RNA sequence: UUAAAGUUGCUGCAGUUAAAAAGCUCGUAGUUGGAUCU
RNA sequence: CAGAUACCGUCGUAGUUCCGACCAUAAACGAUGCCGACCGGCGAUGCGGCGGCGUUAUUCCCAUGACCCGCCGGGCAGCUUCCGGGAAACCAAAGUCUUUGGGUUCCGGGGGGAGUAUGGUUGCAAAGCUGAAACUUAAAGGAAUUUGGCGAAGGGCACCACC
RNA sequence: AGGUCUCGUAGACCGUGCACCAUGAGCACGAAUCCU
């Protein structure tokens, strides 16, 4: 994020990272994130580091904003715990996505329909999407992983480690990383509160969405 | 014809020949 | 048991070499042993290097960088004349424009190109190129 | 759009074995045979032997 | 090899000699007993005088008569 | 690669990795042309000028191109000190 | 059964691709915009793809579907990904905290603050559900 | 070739272990190579328990089971259909199949 | 007749933007069509078939016989390459084999022997490879001296402009195919290998990519 | 008879399944033996 | 059973059991010599040591045993892979090998003849150790994919199969 | 004071067996040289 002091937790960002649980990860330890972690407590949840995901969201930023046209950034889910964030934060910057059932050979075989030759990859989790991190091999892609505690670091270039289970975390953190780089691009100032919601990139099961739509108006 | 009977019958052979040449003498 | 230190050595900063670390330990010191890796940095071919100065047998953590194919030694230490260097040379090397052979002088552990140009030789250690 | 060519009958020794060269798109069954392949059926004189042509 | 000293010339030396004897080519070269059972003796030619023809067949499938001459 | 004359002969040199320092073969199609965008330092928007790297593609297979990417910042300055 | 081929499902699935606003849950009249965009030789493959093309539609305004691409963007779902609440449902007035995560807070750049509450002392349990 | 990374059985440091019999037949198969079963059973099965539950001068009577250890050969187990044969692949599946019924 | 593409390196290249193959070759950049090496090469690009033989899987119908066809070709200025297409007719199994040579060319570099006057003539270094059960070795040469090998590594060393070398031969060598690929992938070998004058740090340019992504994205969609 | 034979391998062969590690241990020659002295 | 001095069943000698005197051969097999250095991750089990909330040998305090969370060292073992290797099955060793060299014993040069003959040696006997040649042949063998064929297993269909 | 507690489905093991091989002449069968 640099010395300079104007990148770093304001006063409320630590406090939506405790709300939503980016904090606490899985129960086995990863020969990878042996820094991007403090302890295992009682009742083994292992504790990820915070200002450590915040140093490689900001990198993560950097490496997004750098490429001039941002036209050419596959945005890539498959799980259903990140449908709508990645639709809504390609939406938000203009990137490609892809959400649900990725086709083998996208960026390898050239004559199908579904065709595509990016220059970076954005990846939500990298045990759910080994796929495209096989494909990311043949072609030159660099790619950015929301890594967890239990996740392989296999073809992986960027992790910013976090608990990728809960809807409010991954929702959250591509909220985010979509707020930090239209701040980059020069559009979004830091002065001031722009934010729309939170919980407009969280993904909710249908019958959560039946009884509070029938509870609310 | 496997190894072991194989070998049974030259062992058998060869005691026979060797019956015979110490009762020859 | 552990009889030639110079080749465990060696062995042990070819693999860490083979596999990218950029330190390595080894075990057991000695005065040949550094005196083959003085050889080494002076030619450039690796970095800085620490000496575990202890009351036993030191140990030593390197600096690698990645100028570094391979390194060997020649077991045991054959006695060479300078009629029959080029004779290893072209059987030893993977070119005559680069590469270097290490071997026991008794002016000094030195490379091939010195003992040529100081017309001298003797036992032989090994190699890197 | 599409060809069948076999030739069948004595071809380089006695036992009859017939040889189909294929290639391109072609349907098989349906009311639109009728009217999208053409059938001919020729016999070819020889000295040794007769030969049967199916062109389609 | 493998027994690599710098003063072992001997059972190397004794070795080789050894593994060269286990040997077929060097073995029939090197015995009393394969040119002693040599019709030419370890000739080029050789004459000798005809006592009977003899007819003989061939081998699996390619069958012919094929005349040699008892020499 | 000189010679005894004085000019270039060879039609190209590769790259080489910012890592483990080898080269990157021209049928390697595993590596990185990773660019990390530095800013201002008193607005923090992006200036124009980039900050390339390069990673082989055995450091990915093996899966240390995090940690290296990390260390490369670290020496450029980019991430923080105390990290 | 009745069990339809590839040819009127990805017939039916290409015409819903192209064509999503001009159609609807009504038969009788899809099945003549299917005739009049697209020239199919027969009748009863019209039959076919227009009962298909409402049963998707059906599917679609139900719920979310996995076998097309859309570009209007599903209402039914937009309306739900469009709706919010009126609590950001990240701001509570107390928060469950880890004392562990009260030395995160401690450690990192803070101190104490109100909005964080340490823990008692509930795990005097262990973990690791047995398996053998 | 080696068909199995083991051989069929579980030794690995002893070399020598007791022979057992089988029920079946009477080969002197290695102990840790056969295939062992162990059933549980009442004494008489559920086509007359209800007969004997309205046949006993006490209330509610429990009816005992039966215990009993087989080993068998793999030839019998394979022959009375206890294992059966499976692929290269699924040939690396230390657990048993579940037990619905 | 006329060509259209479909990835971005065709309106990379026929833009009149790529001056030369060797960024492609710096960059490792994939290709994917046989067209874009007729751009750059022109009629200095030879077509040398190595052997064709039968391969028979057999069935109920009897033996079915699809033909495979060994190909090498390159230009007498270094690239070089190899390719292997197997089909049931001939002609499309040699086309599709040109085609599939035709990508995947490999850049090699000579060097010296001795002293290092003029045009280079023989391999830098020791380089060898491996695939099957064969050994390909690579040993510079004093000039003059020639290809000493075998046929089929005599005709891929004089079509990559390598003018001398000395070679070596281990294993079951009667496999054309094994063969002629361990040759492929041991003169592939000559960049990978790093040199004491390759040893001051590179500099990255810019990549084609980022070069005109303007021009790019607003000539094809 | 020599090279091709890296099928006699000192440079420079092989020993799970193709030719092949003694059933295992102890044991005198022979071989090989830790660091350090300007 | 066409044919059983074979499979199957009823008896049954020598042996199977002990003490002493012998032989030294097995698919004695991890079909892989011994020592030493280096080279990924994970979860378990056996031993010894060490640290720490909590429960129990009933309620308070210490040490002991038990359970739980780790760490270290040796050992029999397990799961995964573009570290790497191999002809492939496969291997954390069968890896660190043309970019060959840590030290040291035994042992193999196509397949038969043949572990046979002779000579020696050991043994009460049976028999172990060393061990050829003449002659003959262009094959003998190792890994693995497709139809084939089972007196192997698992399914599906049929009023020219059944209920 | 009510008197048939509510909700959902595998809960299938429970009697099945075999005397055997002796049957035997056959197998091959294209590339032109291709621009295309
Ligand atoms: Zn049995």
């Amino acid at each position: 994020s640099g010395a300079l002091d104007v990148l770093q937790m304001k006063e409320e960002d630590v406090l939506k990272f405790l709300a939503a649980g980016t904090h606490l990860g899985g129960t086995n330890l990863d020969f990878q994130m042996e820094q991007y972690i403090y302890k295992r407590k009682s009742d083994g949840i292992y504790i990820i580091n915070l200002k450590r995901t915040w140093e490689k969201l900001l990198l993560a930023a950097r490496a997004i904003v750098a490429i001039e046209n941002p036209a050419d950034v596959s945005v890539i889910s498959s799980r259903n715990t990140g449908q709508r964030a990645v639709l809504k934060f390609a939406a938000a910057t203009g990137a490609t996505p892809i959400a649900g059932r990725f086709t083998p050979g996208t960026f390898t075989n050239q004559i199908q329909t579904a065709f595509r030759e990016p220059r970076l990859l954005v990846v939500t989790d990298p045990r759910a999407d080994h796929q495209p991190l096989t494909e990311a091999s043949y072609v030159n892609l660099p790619t950015i992983a929301l890594c967890n505690t239990d996740s392989p670091l296999r073809y992986v270039d960027i992790a910013i480690p976090c608990n990728n289970k809960g809807a409010h975390s991954v929702g959250l953190m591509w909220w985010m990383l979509a707020r930090e780089v239209l701040r980059m691009r020069g559009t979004i100032s830091r002065e001031h509160p722009w934010e729309v919601m939170p919980d407009l990139y969280f993904y909710r099961d249908p019958e959560e969405i039946e009884k509070e739509e029938q509870a609310a108006a | 014809m496997r190894a072991k009977w194989r070998k049974k019958r030259m062992r058998r052979l060869k005691r026979k020949r060797r019956k015979m040449r110490q009762r020859s003498k | 048991v552990r009889m030639n230190v110079l080749a465990d050595a060696l062995k042990s900063i070819n693999n860490a070499e083979k596999r990218g670390k950029r330190q390595v330990l080894i075990r057991p010191c000695s005065k040949v042993i550094v005196r083959f890796l003085t050889v080494m940095m002076k030619h450039g071919y690796i970095g800085e290097f620490e000496i575990i100065d202890d009351h036993r047998a030191g140990k030593i953590v390197v600096n690698l960088t990645g100028r570094l194919n391979k390194c060997g030694v020649i077991s045991p230490r054959f006695d060479v004349q300078l009629k029959d260097l080029e004779k290893w040379q072209n059987n030893l090397l993977p070119s005559r424009q680069f590469g270097f052979i290490v071997l026991t002088t008794s002016a000094g552990i030195m490379d091939h190109e010195e003992a040529r140009r100081k017309h001298t030789g003797g036992k032989i250690l090994g190699f890197f190129f | 759009k599409g060809c069948e060519v076999v030739v069948s009958g004595k071809l380089r020794g006695q036992r009859a074995k017939s040889m189909k060269f294929v290639d391109g798109l072609m349907i098989h069954s349906g009311d639109p045979v009728n009217y999208y392949v053409d059938t001919a059926v020729r016999h070819v004189l020889l000295r040794q032997g007769v030969l049967g042509i199916k062109v389609k | 090899g493998k027994c690599r000293g710098l003063r072992t010339a001997r059972k190397l030396r004794s070795h080789r000699r050894d593994q060269k004897w286990h040997d077929k080519q060097y073995k029939k070269a090197h015995l009393g007993t394969a040119l002693k059972a040599n019709p030419f003796g370890g000739a080029s030619h050789a004459k000798g005088i005809v006592l009977e023809k003899v007819g003989v067949e061939a081998k699996q499938p390619n069958s012919a008569i094929r005349k040699c001459v008892r020499v | 690669m000189q010679n005894d004359a004085g000019e270039f002969v060879d039609l190209y040199v590769p790259r080489k990795c910012s890592a483990s320092n080898r080269i990157i073969g021209a049928k390697d199609h595993a590596s990185i042309q990773m660019n990390v965008a530095e800013v201002d330092k008193v607005t923090g928007r992006f200036n124009g000028q980039f900050k390339t790297y390069a990673i082989c593609g055995a450091i990915r297979r093996m899966g240390e191109s995090d940690d290296s990417i990390l260390r490369l910042a670290k020496a450029d300055g980019i991430v923080s000190k105390n990290f | 059964g009745r069990v339809r081929t590839k040819t009127v499902k990805k017939a039916a699935r290409v015409i819903i691709e192209k064509y999503y606003t001009r159609l609807g849950n009504d038969f009788h009249t899809n099945k003549r915009v299917c005739e009049e965009i697209a020239i199919i030789p027969s009748k009863k493959l019209r039959n076919k793809i227009a009962g298909y093309v409402t049963h998707l539609m059906k599917r679609i305004q139900r719920g979310p579907v996995r076998g097309i691409s859309i570009k209007l963007q599903e209402e039914e779902r937009e309306r739900r990904d469009n709706y919010v609440p009126e609590v950001s449902a990240l701001d509570q007035e107390i928060i469950e905290v880890d004392p562990d995560t009260k030395e995160m807070l401690k450690l990192l750049d803070f101190g104490s603050l109100s909005n964080l509450q340490v823990t008692q002392p509930t795990v005097g349990m262990n973990f690791k559900t047995p398996r053998g | 070739t080696k068909k199995r990374r083991n051989n069929g059985r579980a030794k690995k440091g002893r070399g020598h272990v007791q022979p057992i019999r089988c029920t079946n037949c009477a080969r002197c198969v290695p102990k840790d190579k056969a295939i062992k079963k162990f059933v549980i059973r009442n004494i008489v099965e559920a086509a007359a328990v209800r007969d004997i539950s309205e046949a006993s001068v006490f209330d509610a009577y429990v009816l005992p089971k039966l215990y009993v250890k087989l080993h068998y050969c793999v030839s019998c187990a394979i022959h009375s259909k206890v294992v059966r044969n499976r692929s290269r692949e699924a040939r690396k599946d230390r657990t048993p199949p579940p037990r619905f019924r | 007749k006329e060509w259209l593409p479909v990835t971005k390196l065709g309106r990379l290249v026929k833009d009149m933007k790529i001056k030369s193959l060797e960024e492609i070759y710096l960059f490792s950049l994939p290709i994917k069509e046989s067209e874009i090496i007729d751009f750059f090469l022109g009629a200095s690009l030879k077509d040398e078939v190595l052997k064709i033989m039968p391969v028979q899987k057999q069935t109920r119908a009897g033996q079915r016989t699809r033909f495979k066809a060994f190909v090498a070709i390159g230009d007498y200025n270094g690239h070089v390459g190899l390719g292997v297409k197997c089909s049931k007719e001939v002609a499309t199994a040699i086309r599709g084999a040109i085609i599939l040579a035709k990508l995947s060319i490999v850049p090699v570099r000579r060097g010296y022997w001795g002293n290092k006057i003029g045009k280079p003539h023989t391999v830098p270094c020791k380089v060898t490879g491996r695939c099957g059960s064969v050994l390909v070795r690579l040993i510079p040469a004093p000039r003059g001296t020639g290809i000493v090998s075998a046929p089929v590594p005599k005709k891929l060393l004089m079509m990559a402009g390598i003018d001398d070398c000395y070679t070596s031969a281990r294993g079951c060598t009667a496999t054309l195919g094994n063969f002629a690929k361990a040759t492929f992938d041991a003169i592939s070998k000559t960049y990978s290998y790093l040199t004491p004058d390759l040893w001051k740090e590179t500099v990255f340019t810019k990549s084609p990519y980022q070069e005109f992504t303007d021009h790019l994205v607003k000539t094809h969609t």
